[PDB]
RNA sequence: UUAAUUGCGAUAACGAACGAGACCUUAACCUACUAAAUAGUGGUGCUAGCAUUUGCUGGUUAUCCACUUCUUAGAGGGACUA
RNA sequence: GACGGAGCCAGCGAGUCUAACCUUGGCCGAGAGGUCUUGGUAAUCUUGUGAAACUCCGUCGUGCUGGGGAUAGAGCAUUGUAAUUAUUGCUCUUCAACGAGGAAUUCCUAGUAAGCGCAAGUCAUCAGCUUGCGUUGAUUACGUCCCUGCCCUUUGUACACAC
């Protein structure tokens, strides 16, 4: 029948939509990776440097498909986290908006997304392609 | 037509809205099902309404939430008490009170807030102290 | 074995400084002749069980 | 030249619930008595204002910040009539403590 | 605690002598006809003042009340 | 799964730039043991080193630990950016550097005399001990300072 | 049982839970009772209970927590930390983990072992003090039910509590050994040795 | 309670004589029985209107026409 | 007896008043009244996509219609210890 | 518990044309920030304020440790004419005491304390403060006057500036 991307398990479709990313292979990494804490009030880049931003583009597609459109500030905004200040009390701060950036402007080339002439980034066909296919594989695995 | 009830439910701020119409059995809450609902802890939590009385029934209703506001177990309160009230509903325009009864005593028997919001809401915080309650440290000398 | 059941027939009413006990009538679960004043600690109710290690020292502190 | 339609829209803005209800219904009455067909009276949320300041001139005593808190009320009118009655509709149904604006639309 | 002050029990006793054949068991019809016979300013005294007199009735109807 | 079976060519405590590095303890967060270099100045090194993450520090073998000792002295020969260092843009011969075990202290005694020497008022308070940062010296500093 | 299909699939591990209602899919209430008298019909068992986390209202009345299911206060009891306020579903994570752990213990349900365990560490009898002067006293009488039940589960909690601060012990299997031991009987468990304590000082100082 | 704004009414002035200043706090209750604007009764007052009651009638009729 | 000089009741006291209370505001109830592109919802309604026995989405009063249960806010009703 | 990745739900606000306010989106930028434009005088644009605890998965594994961020060093930015006696934020370098606390003492009985975050006053920049808002959300008791105070009756008094 109709198997979209919303009866399965969101985790499990980001991970499985990295790996699919992985083994395809058309994600042109920008290269500058693992120097980014992927938030400017973290304190360092993940801990699975090879495969992290896949999971971010995974990810930011899943977001993508399930708002309407959404804009760099608000890929920022939801990728951020309380920061320890230190000695003052925690504060919820944006994080780097380079990998937000770079990930947008990484789909925009496969196509997952297009520039959204009303706002930011909104999913396309082309997106709607791979991401359903990848639930309806996940979930006859 | 198409025979279609709408009730809703509320926790503290989270506000759940569901439509109760004749069909297969669909549950979704947001668009996904009622098998992939967060926390897992929790998701049999909104699936008591659906065991206490049996599938059977909702083999024919199927039945759509969506939620706003509060907070992630405010939800998963307020779709399950949205869910009873909606099941209730739909068994008082369309079905005999000989079944209807029954449903409602069972899950006011197994726990009275199914149908019933609990009414326990905040009050204001009153200077001097954080909480509305406590007060700040004092001091003498 | 030194244990002895007895249940609440009556509750009376709170005494000590901190009014934290209660005086009690209790008669025994064994057998249903021998009643006695005592005290408990927490919240009680009518008809309580109450478990006695000795089951002969009277309530002392009464109101 | 056949009666040609505005889409005006107006609004009535008030602190005072019953003032701000008097003009709504004034207007409202006048549209009814003109047999016309709008929306109704949409009421804007409750717009409170909230402001906290100390009581104490100085800073000795126990701290007392209470509160100055508003309760600004709005409503906004859809009307589909001529000029000539809605400089009526704006010449009369006022009064003090309100403030009406009108304000042509394609709404 | 919920013990009634002296207004309502003042309001209630000069309420049933005056009309005490109209005066019932129920609340909820007394409860209406405090606004004929009676004028109060608040929706909540007046359920107080009915709620008062609704007892007193039925005390009434069991034994007289001195008062 | 790295279930390893090796034979005993394990290597214990060591020692890089004079420093002992436990050799238990994981690579990355172990390095951050020799003075001047701290967490993030450690992974990088680690990463950019290609060396394996997820390995202790008595697994990994000679070369590429000198590789790294290598890495660690030339920050500007593996793609480090320069705002990832410790010694940006010095003052003196303007190049960008970065301070090691053995040169840390001696930065923190050369910076000291030189504001010292110039008399600057961050470098009289670093002289009698005291704060330099502006802070509040009247309630804190008491403990052991 | 010829369970039904719906057309939103429903796994047959909740299809199965229709014939007769268990916790958390694993464990029964059936063949499951308060051994000891005293606190029958106080640790309350009886009525049926899934998940324990209730949005209920047991701080209303004075006995009104005496109805509520065991588990939920229990797991409450959990929420003990000063930065463990909040959090009652990371402790009702905790129990299911940790009945889990019981249920291989015991060749039993896990509940039955819980209940022993708060019926052998609810302390029966101890002492107030009486005197306002220098010289007070300790006067040690017998214990409410309630009062029993409530230190029972408290004392539970505070030996998984100091057992679990500073070591490597998981806090599930910390809270397992401790319930299966106050059960069972060791005095190798915080709360029976200090139960056994506190009803030996009212023993001796009557 | 409120009835201090629905039926009070204050001013305070500051009056300066030749050796400093006095406080004039003047306040007002107007009758709540006059006015246009409001209650015209207090929230404790109560009103019992007369009953007008009737002798009883023993003889049962109708009037016809 | 009450949170209460809150009341019952005893009375050389009676009847009163202010404070408390009463008052008002906020919060929860109302599938009932009133509505609404600055709030939403239903339309194998408009259009298009997705996966294909049909479910999920994007522009939908400005691409329409019907409504106010969720939202809002007026009038009220509701508990007064029944 | 921390770290990293992912899931990811509010309310109470506020905001510039009697002007440089709130800024979406795109771009530069590790970050900090800069940038062109958009929308908003406001239930509409910030804004579904996608906030954090929480949830899942993985790393650490009893080591004052990867907890902790104190002091200090170097650089990059914004506001202000002006950041020096660090404004603040950001980058990296350092991980000090602190293994839960003696007398003593504070606050607190249900959406409660406490954990968690956000908004707003402050404001050119500065929020560890504070008012509010919410998110998660206990235990224990429904009492007593023993301690501390307050009040009442009686009592005593040589006090009334009132112990």
């Amino acid at each position: 029948p109709g198997v979209s991307v919303r009866d399965v398990a969101a985790q499990d479709f980001i991970n499985a939509y990295a790996s699919f990313l992985q083994r395809q292979g058309k994600l042109e990494v920008p290269g500058y990776v693992d120097i980014v804490k992927t938030s400017s009030g973290n304190e360092m880049p993940p801990q699975d440097a090879e495969g992290w931003f896949y999971k971010r583009a995974a990810s930011v597609a899943r977001h993508i498909y399930m708002r309407k459109q959404v804009g760099v500030g608000k890929l920022n905004k939801l990728y951020g986290g309380a920061k320890s200040r230190g000695v003052r009390p925690y504060k919820h701060i944006d994080a780097s908006g380079s990998i937000n950036r770079k990930v947008l402007q990484a789909l925009e080339k496969i196509g997952i997304v297009e520039i959204s002439p009303k706002g930011g980034r909104r999913i396309s066909e082309n997106g709607q392609r791979d991401l359903d296919r990848i639930a309806a594989q996940t979930l006859e695995e | 037509a198409v025979p279609s009830v709408q009730t809703f439910g509320k926790k503290k701020s989270a506000t759940a809205v569901a439509h109760v119409k004749a069909g297969k059995g669909l549950i979704k809450v947001n668009g996904s099902p009622i098998t992939l609902v967060e926390p897992e802890i929790l998701r049999f939590k909104v699936y008591e309404p659906l065991l206490l009385v049996g599938l059977d029934k909702f083999s024919n209703i199927d039945i759509r939430v969506r939620v706003t506001g509060g907070g992630h177990v405010s939800q998963v309160y307020a779709i399950r008490q949205a869910i009873a009230k909606g099941l209730v509903a739909y068994h008082q325009k369309y079905v005999d009170e000989q079944s209807k009864n029954e449903l409602k005593k069972a899950f006011t028997s197994y726990d009275r807030t199914l149908l019933i919001a609990d009414s326990r809401r905040p009050e204001p915080k009153k200077f001097g102290g954080k909480g509305a309650r406590s007060r700040f440290q004092k001091s003498y000398r | 074995t030194p244990v002895t059941l007895a249940k609440v027939i009556k509750v009376l009413g709170r005494t000590g400084s901190r009014g934290g006990v209660t005086q009690v009538r209790v008669e025994f679960l064994e057998d249903t002749s021998r009643t006695i004043v005592r005290n408990v600690k927490g919240p009680v109710r009518e008809n309580d069980i109450l478990v006695l290690m000795e089951s002969e020292r009277e309530a002392r502190r009464l109101r | 030249q056949q009666q040609q339609i505005i889409k005006i829209r107006i609004t009535l803005t008030s602190t005072k619930v019953k003032q701000l209800e008097n003009v709504s219904s004034n207007i409202v009455k006048n549209a009814e008595q003109h047999n016309l067909v709008k929306k109704g009276p949409v009421r804007l949320p409750t717009k409170v204002l909230k402001i906290s300041t100390r009581k104490t001139p100085n800073g000795e005593g126990s701290k007392t910040w209470e509160t100055y808190e508003m309760r600004i009320h709005k409503r906004y009118i859809d009307l589909e009539a001529p000029v000539q009655i809605v400089k009526r509709i704006t010449q009369i149904t006022i009064e003090p403590g309100v403030d009406v604006e009108v304000v042509v639309a394609s709404n | 605690g919920r013990v009634r002050t002296k207004t309502v029990k003042r309001a209630s006793k000069a309420l049933i002598e005056r009309y005490y054949p109209k005066l019932t068991l129920d609340f909820q019809t007394n409860k209406r006809l405090c606004d004929e016979i009676a004028t109060i300013q608040s929706k909540r005294l007046r359920n107080k003042i009915a709620g008062y007199t609704t007892h007193l009735m039925k005390r009434i109807q069991k034994g007289p009340v001195r008062g | 799964s790295l279930v390893v079976q090796e034979q005993g060519s394990f290597q214990h405590i060591l020692r890089l730039l004079n420093t002992n590095v436990d050799g238990n303890i994981k690579i990355v967060y172990a390095l951050t043991t020799i003075k001047g270099v701290g967490r993030r100045y450690s992974n990088l090194v680690c990463k950019k080193a290609d060396v394996d993450l997820h390995k202790r520090a008595g697994e990994l073998t000679q070369e590429e630990l000198e590789r790294i000792v290598q890495i660690m002295q030339n920050p500007t020969h593996y793609k480090i950016p320069a705002w990832f260092l410790n010694r940006q843009n010095d003052i003196t011969d303007g190049k960008d550097y970065h301070t090691l075990a053995n040169n840390v202290e001696s930065k923190l005694r050369d910076d000291l005399e030189r504001l010292k020497k110039i008399r600057a008022h961050r470098g009289i308070r670093h002289f009698w001990g005291l704060r330099v940062r502006g802070q509040h010296t009247k309630t804190t500093g008491r403990r052991r300072a | 049982f010829t369970p039904v299909v719906l057309a939103t699939p429903i796994p047959e591990e909740v299809q199965q839970a229709q014939t007769e209602i268990k916790l958390f899919n694993k464990w029964s209430f059936e063949e499951v009772e308060v051994k000891d008298a005293s606190l029958v019909d106080y640790v309350q068992v009886r009525q049926p209970i899934f998940v324990a986390h209730t949005a209920g209202r047991y701080a209303n009345k004075r006995f009104r927590k005496a109805q509520c299911p065991i588990i939920e206060r229990l797991t409450n009891s959990l929420m003990m930390n000063g930065r463990n306020n909040g959090k009652k579903l990371k402790a009702v994570r905790i129990i299911k983990h940790t009945l889990d752990i019981i249920n291989v213990l015991t060749d039993q349900n896990p509940i039955q072992v819980v209940v022993d365990a708060i019926t052998n560490t609810g302390p029966r009898e101890d002492t107030t003090r009486v005197g306002g002067g220098g010289a007070a006293r300790r006067q040690a009488v017998d214990v409410s039910p309630l009062r029993r039940v409530n230190q029972a589960i408290a004392l539970l909690t505070i030996g998984a509590r100091e057992a679990a601060f500073r070591n490597i012990k998981t806090i599930a299997e910390t809270l397992a050994e401790e319930l299966i031991n106050a059960a069972k009987g060791s005095s190798t468990s915080y709360a029976i040795k200090k139960k056994d304590e506190l009803e030996r000082v009212a023993k001796s100082n009557r | 309670g409120q009835p201090v704004n629905d039926f009070i009414d204050t001013a305070t002035r500051h009056v300066l004589m030749r050796q400093g200043v006095l406080g004039i706090k003047v306040k007002i209750m107007r009758d709540p029985a006059k006015s246009r604007t409001g209650p015209k009764a207090l929230p404790d007052a109560v009103t019992i209107i007369e009953p007008k009651e009737e002798e009883p009638i023993l003889a049962p009729s109708v009037k016809d026409y």
